[PDB]
RNA sequence: GAAACCAAAGUCUUUGGGUUCCGGGGGGAGUAUGGUUGCAAAGCUGAAACUUAAAGGAAUUGACGGAAGGGCACCACCAGGAGUGGAGCCUGCGGCUUAAUUUGACUCAACACGGGAAACCUCACCCGGCCCGGACACGGACAGGAUUGACAGAUUGAUAGCUCUUUCUCGAUUCCGUGGGUGGUGGUGCAUGGCCGUUCUAGUUGGUGGAGCGAUUUGUCUGGUUAAUUCCGAUAACGAACGAGACUCUGGCAUGCUAACUAGUUACGCGACCGGUCGGCGUAACUUCUUAGAGGGACAAGUGGCGUUCAGCCACCCGAGAUUGAGCAAUAACAGGUCUGUGAUGCCCUUAGAUGUCCGGGGCUGCACGCGCGCUACACUGACUGGCUCAGCGUGUCCUACGCCGGCAGGCGCGGGUAACCCGUUGAACCCCAUUCGUGAUGGGGAUCGGGGAUUGCAAUUAUUCCCCAUGAACGAGGAAUUCCCAGUAAGUGCGGGUCAUAAGCUUGCGUUGAUUAAGUCCCUGCCCUUUGUACACCGCGUCGCU
RNA sequence: UUAAAUCCUUUAACGAGGAUCCAUUGGAGGGCAAGUCUGGUGCCAGCAGCCGCGGUAAUUCCAGCUCCAAUAGCGUAUAUU
């Protein structure tokens, strides 16, 4: 059973948000888990990327804890990336996927050539930069598939980025640092600006400022 | 016992360079200062833990070997087969509380006493402060023997190890009757006037202390506890040696004393309180020392890499996440 | 931007303002060689062969400091007491013997631990001796009995129907040889299902938020305060869970209360004795004593001092108590695990029985020695002798009362108690009061021995234990070293439980007489915090000899 | 067919039941796909491009079994992209 806490949770409890949309529109903090797993529900899937093990130095001694990167993707639309260090590997799994949920965000998708049919690409050659891992998304063809190192792979599959030719820099090897690059990189597929979103930005009113009276009641 | 003989020398030794700077001497400093023979003295050392030689410890970061209480022992002993003294064995040993009475024979079949020091802080400086005691100990035997006292005579000395003549006896504690009662008595006297003529104070001269050579010799041992006549209260320790020795004669034989010495005299005899130009010769010497210590500091790097418990300790955990995943 | 940092080290995968020099893992090596400059010392230029998985840069926690501050502990010291260590004996561990002297642990957690006081059992150890030891397949015997059971007698260390005279019954409940793997009242190892112990005794650990690429950090802290991440309070933190704390019991206190025919008192009768003494006996007084319950009662309550004037700390009045002790309280780490749980579980073993059952006799005590806990002593503050008077914890269907026979252990007769009832007013010992001894190996001290007697028990010979005579040893307050000890405590002194047929110098409780010194410190011996620093560098093992 | 042949193609007959008309080479800790299986060995023999494995429970050696990759190919050394 959920009981939302925050405004934005209430009015998604209800039906007075329709999509996920809206909450990136007024770029809203999700902090609920339950609104991301409200919206999309059965479309997001998730791929555990890493397992490493860490020691913690403590004054009892060592102890043996594990850290989970874990990329929760909702394919054709959003992606999450989540990191957890914990006791237990499930309890650590569990801890990234909901962090995961937290951080969907949505990704632009783009046309190579002419556009004729659905969006498969990266707009426009953009980069994630993340301690000394630079990863560069690059518009391909469409039907070329990603032709990336096995991470960013991932991490652009669950984006719903059909084909998109990659290139990484610096130590790619260090995980975290690699999968953090290439969701800074995704993320900043919307952030870029083209001559399509030149027009004045017409305000529709905020989720708070439209449902206002309904959170009277609560 | 000792049936090998050639790289036990070197290993142990090896362990004694490390114990006098440092705790627990880690495996891979050792097969560097003995480098003789490399790679196959890790063996030895499964050897040497068989018998009680060396001791390891595994803690929490600390890995490596200490030399143990008898490990200390059998260095001395080879060193003294080196040196003639010591080849086989003898089986009366009267273990004390601060040394071991071992008997000991030579080449030639006579039997000598050995003592081994024995205190029991690490035990690194346990075995440092045996040391200096039979070294401090040799010191009084060697200047006594030399000026007429009826002492055991000094033979050789190694690091804890003391060779002494064999006067056997029995302790003064443990005799019933004296067939001369009075004889004794006042040879005894003389010896702590002999003593504070030399500059000496016995401290602790009692019956705990001497051994009768066939009720007619008495011999004296122990010499850590001797202190100075220049010592303010040095007629105190005098008197209560005198009167111990008074008593006691009176307590066990029933002998009551005629003659009362009480001479201070300082010093009359020795005070023993106190105890193109270079030649190619000499560059092929010089060159091979500056070849060695590029080659003995590259090993040290190649050994300390041995870490072999961190990578055991690491590959445990990642097969139970695996599995649980 | 790896970052510390940098308005340049910015305007760099959204990469091109001009332009010079210069680096390409670390070493070898800035070495050789050449050339050139240099009076020289040297400078500039400048390799390779070969060797090595690294060489390093930033940051971060703090295992260790031979760093510093605090604090605490008679498992530390100080001032002391009792000592042990010296003697005899007893016991434990080494060691030594022996057929065997069964045994893990070796500076706390090795050392009267296995409730372990071992004649038998216990017993694991030794010397002996009978007995039989699966299923399966093959080959033999059986109804012309396979085999079981069996009175008495003779056998070896034993009343061996598990041998012969007896063969008398019992009707398949089979047993006689050979083996080959597929042996199970098996052994151990792993997967998994439940449940323990070990170290200190004060912390441990999340969740969410914030900070950082990340390791990590913040929470978990200036200061005061506390045994303490305790508390006041400050605040990028806020909240938790777990344990300590809290909860419960217990003890101290009640001349208030509730009661007590298995508790006791008082008074009153009767009796005995010289107006009194009586654990002599008989119901009206209800709880003081005894018991066992409820309710109280202490909460830092009050006063004074100190304190950011708060958290708290110290002192003091009254009070039974101002700082009672235990359990709970149901932590952290354990790679110590524990147990008749399940896996057609993995292996190893099963006439090489994973200690085969029983029988008889031994051993565990053996003894030159070390290392140790104890008991008795070493006397005069005593020993002996007689008299006197007081407990508590507890136990008991063997605890025992009472009579008789016993010098003495003990027997014999008769009762009570499956227990606030009887042992039992528990009749204790020290101690006190008199008697004799008189500084000596003494009458102190009792070891060791020699004769008897009595129990316990199938059995006391290597003395079970107790009793009575006689012998009477070492020991004259114990060196270096070391243990326990702050007040009903240490020490003296007895008693009860515990294994138990008898077995107690042991362990564990209880009373009784009852102290000296201390109320301080970090000196030693350690332990615990806090603060701060931190991921074995260099200069001082060789000589000769033939192939 | 072809100079003549051979081969291929075309065709009579015979020619397939798993002990066959039987598929190999490397590997099975990580990189890197696939065993904490069983026996042997005991820092030995050896393996291992590198990280490392072996000093008595070896997931790494030699075997057995099982599995994986490539497949009539597959390893290894070297030059080079």
């Amino acid at each position: 059973e959920w009981m939302p806490v925050t405004k934005l949770g209430r009015l998604v409890k209800d039906m007075k948000i329709k999509s996920l949309e809206e909450i990136y529109l007024f770029s809203l903090p999700i902090k609920e888990s339950e609104i991301i797993d409200f919206f999309l529900g059965a479309s997001l899937k998730d791929e555990v990327l890493k397992i490493m093990p860490v020691q913690k130095q403590t004054r009892a001694g060592q102890r043996t804890r594990f850290k989970a990167f874990v990329a929760i993707g909702d394919y054709n639309g959003h992606v999450g990336l989540g990191v957890k260090c914990s006791k237990e590997v499930a309890t650590a799994i569990r801890g990234a996927i909901i962090l995961a949920k937290l951080s969907i965000v949505p990704v632009r998708r783009g046309y190579w050539g002419n556009k004729i049919g659905k969006p498969h690409t990266v707009p426009c050659k953009v980069t994630g930069r993340c301690g000394s891992v630079l990863v560069r998304l690059i518009p391909a063809p469409r039907g070329t598939g990603i032709v990336s190192a096995p991470v960013p792979k991932k991490l652009l599959m669950m984006a719903g980025i059909d084909d998109c030719y990659t290139s990484a820099r610096g130590c790619t090897a260090t995980l975290g640092n690699f999968a953090k690059a290439t969701f800074d990189a995704i993320s900043k597929t919307y952030s870029y600006l083209t001559p399509d979103l030149w027009k004045e930005t017409v305000f529709t009113k905020s989720p708070y400022q439209e449902f206002t009276d309904h959170l009277v009641k609560t | 016992l000792r049936y090998m003989s050639r790289d036990d020398f070197r290993v142990l030794t090896a362990v004694e360079m490390g114990m006098k700077n440092h705790e627990i001497v880690p495996g891979s400093l050792i097969a560097s200062i003995a480098s003789l023979k490399h790679g196959g003295c890790n063996k030895v050392l499964r050897e040497l833990v068989k018998h009680k030689l060396i001791a390891w410890e595994r803690t929490k970061t600390v890995q490596g070997y200490r030399l143990t209480n008898a490990g200390y022992d059998y260095l001395a002993l080879k060193t003294l087969s080196s040196r003639q003294v010591v080849e086989s064995v003898g089986n009366q040993m009267g273990v004390g509380k601060e040394s071991d009475i071992y008997i000991v024979a030579n080449e030639e079949g006579q039997q000598f006493a050995l003592k081994l020091h024995r205190l029991g802080r690490h035990n690194v400086s346990w075995l440092y402060l045996s040391r200096l005691s039979a070294m401090k100990e040799f010191a009084y035997m060697k200047a006594l023997y030399e000026r007429k006292f009826p002492v055991p005579k000094p033979i050789d000395y190694n690091r804890h190890a003391v060779v002494m003549e064999l006067i056997n006896g029995y302790p003064l504690c443990q005799i019933h009757h004296v067939e001369d009662p009075a004889s004794v008595y006042d040879e005894a006297m003389e010896l702590i006037v002999k003593l504070a003529n030399h500059g000496l104070i016995h401290g602790d001269f009692n019956e705990f202390n001497l051994i009768l050579d066939e009720s007619d010799h008495i011999t004296m041992i122990d010499f850590p506890q001797m202190v100075s006549t220049s010592h303010p209260n040095a007629e105190w320790y005098f008197d209560r040696d005198v009167k111990c020795i008074k008593d006691f004669f009176m307590k066990r034989f029933s002998y009551e004393s005629e003659l009362f010495p009480t001479f201070k005299d300082i010093r009359r005899e020795d005070t023993l309180d106190v105890e193109s130009t270079i030649p190619p010769e000499l560059v092929k010497q010089k060159v091979k020392r500056q070849l060695t210590k590029q080659q003995k500091s590259a090993v040290r790097r190649r050994l300390q890499k041995g870490a072999n418990i961190f990578t055991k300790q690491r590959r445990e955990n990642m097969q139970n996440i695996k599995s649980s995943l």
